[PDB]
């Protein structure tokens, strides 16, 4: 009913914030503010109407059902966590992160296959690294012999490195042992900016 | 030419100098006169918003049943505010009149006459008179008592069927008795009669009614979910006495959805400790006068709140309401608004 | 102005009950609806049910409904809430709010202007799991002329956390230990990367040594690459 894009916001203060929110259903939309450890903070009400203290840097608007609430000139005491709100239901949450900014570097992409320690275990963990990249921005794509993976993997990004501020993502995927032995080519794609092309690692069971 | 606006209605009634009964002595100070040959103006090509939710002749028929009740139904024992108030409590003649409000000069209540008018919106047929039908302020918890009955159809009014917190008035349009009875020769202990056949056909047209308003959900009732006995039991005041009715077989999904045909019968029992309902606190009265105790009333109406939560069923569900007597009157002045001549 | 005032946090068992309370002050403690409202990471924002404080009339969300209560103290102006049958995805910080428009005569309860300190709760087992470490060995040729990438898959424990380093510490540059994931089996698990000169996997050995205080564990693992 209430679906609130994006995710993950990674801005630079000085740049400005757009967090939408898509409604089924008209009526009167709230948007609220959580800052670590503190409880979340009515922004703005009835869709645009500011609530009191709240700087006009914040704006809410209205394009069809396409909620938007965009915080200009980012400061300190923006970044945190925002959600929309309906009546009694709320968005997923859209987190704004401080980014510094630096030039663009492509990840550098590792493939990891299950260990023989591992596989006398029934299970079969395949992991993808992605190492010191930026823009944070970056989608992994698992394949199984040339079929989608969904459902069955799970991702973990670092902090923003505080000496080349870059970032590093792992993804793994989780199979059987049975089910992990079924198929001969295991790979991830990565897809981003400062790849001219979608970088695919792969290997093939069996062989080293 | 007018516009909407609020100003201090004046009460009329019929009653009687001669009589003891409580809201007749205070209609004969608090009153005036009825009109013999009331005055109606109806007018065509024009159309007009109502609102029912947002209309202040709700408000001052709250202070005089507030002032009525306060100046009537006086306990042995008043505690609010941490304090013990000793008065005397002589057992009273009780049983509510009509009571009509009207405009002084320069004011004139518009009253919409559209057939199914839900409460909300804009009316076709508006008419002009100086005073509102005669409404009995009857003080009712989940149950409307004595009210007037819907033209056609059953009618489901609230402000915003979205909006969880918001009542729901269900106005019935066939009224079913309920025969409520506290036997001569435990005192406190009574019971309510009503027919299961009238009853359960009506319950299912509800439903069906609430179907059109909820996208053919499955409708289902529920106890209420909790609160102060005045609200989770049917409560209401008769001859005198305080009652508190257990309403869970008045809300039989199983007769709704064979055996069920028959005469309902609920648990009652007369309270003497009551909270009292100037939102304060606990009042305490005398026992029970002797002899059989009885009101026949008709159930004219239901209150209900509607569940939410961030679910994904294709069922709704519905409990008996109340604790805002303001409900109780707005279920009566819904076709009534108030406006100001030029 | 109006305040909020909730209760100390508290850890609770699966299977146990918890009650904490909201004492309001301010404003007219009857005229409004107080509201329940949880927030887990990760989660969306859980409305739990409102209560109207003039006689007690409560609505519940229906996912809860059965194992809440919300009752409230007229003299203290003190809201309370009770959960029942806890278990892991009732760990959360719970809030109580009042909405923004509140009148004598009318209000809106939605826009929630008035939020208490919140109250955190944590539901867990007293139980303990020790981590599995396995090998996430680098690669089969050496390439005399670029780095090697390994680490340590850290799989499986109860509860967090777990700490990693490599050859005692001796090893920081190049190392990332990210955070860890919750799996389906309640369990968490993460990874720990270090990125080295391939010329120096015939020539240095690297260890990761795996933390994990509460199972009284400490697994040091050899990462070597695989024969073939
Ligand atoms: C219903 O509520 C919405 C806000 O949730 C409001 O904008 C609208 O005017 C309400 N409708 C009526 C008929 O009162
Ligand atoms: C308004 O008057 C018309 C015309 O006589 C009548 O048909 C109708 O019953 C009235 N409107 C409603 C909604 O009942
Ligand atoms: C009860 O309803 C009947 C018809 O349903 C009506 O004749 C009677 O006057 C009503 N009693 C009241 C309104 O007190
Ligand atoms: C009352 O309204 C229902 C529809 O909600 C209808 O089925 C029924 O016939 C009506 N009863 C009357 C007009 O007596
Ligand atoms: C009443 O009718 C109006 C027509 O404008 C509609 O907007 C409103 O939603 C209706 N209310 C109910 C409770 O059906
Ligand atoms: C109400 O019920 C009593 C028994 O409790 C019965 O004697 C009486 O006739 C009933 N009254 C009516 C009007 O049905
Ligand atoms: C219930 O009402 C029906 C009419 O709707 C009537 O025929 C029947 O006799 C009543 N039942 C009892 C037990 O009074
Ligand atoms: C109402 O009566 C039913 C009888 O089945 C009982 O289960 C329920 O607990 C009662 N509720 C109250 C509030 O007394
Ligand atoms: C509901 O109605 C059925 C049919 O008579 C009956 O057997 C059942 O015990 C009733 N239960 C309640 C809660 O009224
Ligand atoms: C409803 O009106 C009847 C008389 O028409 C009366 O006997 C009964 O007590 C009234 N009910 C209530 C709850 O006042």
């Amino acid at each position: 009913v209430l679906t609130q894009s994006p995710g993950t916001l990674s801005l630079s203060p000085g740049e400005t914030a757009i967090i939408s929110c898509r409604t089924s259903q008209y009526g009167s939309l709230a948007w609220y503010q959580q800052r670590p450890g503190q409880a979340p903070r009515l922004v703005i009400y009835s869709g645009s109407t500011r609530a009191a203290g709240i700087p006009d840097r914040f704006s809410g608007s209205r394009w069809g059902p396409d909620y938007t609430l965009t915080i200009s000139n980012l400061e300190s005491g923006d970044f945190g966590v925002y959600y929309c709100q309906q009546y009694e239901f709320f968005g997923q949450g859209t987190k704004v992160q401080v980014d510094i900014k630096r030039t663009v570097a492509a990840p550098s992409v590792f493939i990891f296959p299950p260990s023989d320690e591992q596989l006398k275990s029934g299970t079969a963990s395949v992991v993808c690294l992605l190492n010191n990249f930026y823009p944070r921005e970056a989608k992994v794509q698992w394949k199984v012999d040339n079929a989608l993976q969904s459902g069955n993997s799970q991702e973990s990004v670092t902090e923003q490195d505080s000496k080349d501020s870059t970032y590093s993502l792992s993804s793994t995927l989780t199979l059987s042992k049975a089910d992990y032995e079924k198929h001969k080519v295991y790979a991830c794609e990565v897809t981003h900016q400062g790849l001219s092309s979608p970088v695919t690692k792969s290997f093939n069971r069996g062989e080293c | 030419v007018w516009k909407d606006a609020d100003t201090t209605l004046f009460c009329a009634s019929d009653a009687k100098a001669h009589e003891t009964e409580v809201h007749n002595v205070w209609a004969t100070h608090a009153c005036v006169p009825t009109d013999p040959n009331p005055q109606e103006i109806h007018l065509e090509n024009v159309t007009e918003n109502f609102n029912m939710w947002k209309n202040n002749m709700v408000e001052q028929m709250q202070e005089d049943v507030i002032s009525l009740w306060d100046q009537s139904l006086q306990p042995c024992v008043k505690l609010t505010g941490g304090s013990v108030i000793k008065q005397a409590c002589p057992k009273i003649s009780f049983d509510p009149i009509p009571i009509h409000y009207c405009t002084p000069a320069g004011y004139v209540i518009l009253k919409c006459n559209d057939k199914n008018f839900n409460g909300t919106g804009p009316c076709k047929n508006v008419s002009s008179v100086q005073c509102t039908h005669g409404i009995k302020p009857v003080v009712s918890t989940q149950l409307l008592l004595n009210g007037s009955l819907a033209e056609e159809e059953i009618i489901i009014r609230s402000e915003n069927l979205t909006n969880n917190a918001k009542t729901i008035i269900v106005h019935l349009n066939k009224s079913v008795e309920i025969n409520c009875t506290r036997p001569s020769n435990d005192i406190r202990k009574a019971y309510c009669e009503i027919n299961g056949t009238k009853w359960n056909k009506v319950l299912k047209q509800v439903t069906e009614k609430l179907k059109e308003h909820f996208n053919n959900k499955t409708i289902i009732f529920q106890p209420p979910s909790g609160g102060d006995l005045e609200i989770t039991m049917h409560h209401f005041n008769c001859r005198g006495e305080f009652f508190y009715c257990n309403t869970t077989q008045l809300f039989n999904n199983t007769c709704i959805g064979k055996g069920c045909n028959g005469t309902i019968t609920l648990p009652c029992k007369i309270k003497q400790i009551i909270n009292m309902w100037q939102g304060t606190g606990q009042a305490m009265y005398a026992p029970p006068i002797d002899g059989k105790i009885n009101c026949v009333s008709n159930i004219t109406g239901i209150l209900l709140t509607r569940d939410g939560g961030a679910n994904n069923t294709s069922n709704e569900t519905f409990r008996p309401g109340g604790g805002n007597i303001k409900d109780n009157w707005r279920s009566e002045l819904y076709k009534y608004k108030v406006v100001q001549i030029e | 102005q109006v305040r909020l005032s909730q209760s100390g946090g508290q850890m609770k068992k699966p299977g146990d009950s918890m009650r904490i309370s909201c004492r309001a002050s301010g404003y007219e403690f009857i005229n409004c609806p107080i509201n329940w409202i949880r927030l887990a990471p990760g989660k969306r924002p859980e409305w739990m049910g409102w209560m109207k404080p003039r006689g007690g009339a409560v609505s519940y969300a229906r996912q809860l409904q059965g194992r809440v209560t919300m009752t409230r103290d007229m003299y203290s102006e003190t809201a309370f809430l009770e959960l029942r049958s806890l278990t892991s995805d009732d760990t959360a910080v719970y809030f109580c709010t009042r909405g923004k428009y509140c009148t004598a005569r009318d209000y809106y309860n939605w826009d929630f202007e008035h939020w208490g300190q919140g109250t955190p709760v944590t539901v867990s087992s007293a139980s303990t799991k020790g981590p599995s470490v396995f090998p996430l060995a680098p690669s089969s040729k050496s390439t005399s002329g670029g780095t090697a990438a390994l680490g340590c898959l850290v799989k499986d424990y109860f509860p967090e956390p777990v700490t990693v380093s490599w050859n005692s510490g001796a090893l920081t540059s190049g190392v990332h230990t990210f955070p860890a994931v919750l799996q389906s089996s309640g369990l968490y698990s993460l990874s720990s990367v270090v990125t080295v000169p391939s010329s120096s996997l015939g020539t240095q050995t690297y260890i990761c040594n795996v933390n994990h205080k509460p199972s009284n564990t400490k697994v040091d693992k050899k990462v070597e690459p695989k024969s073939c």
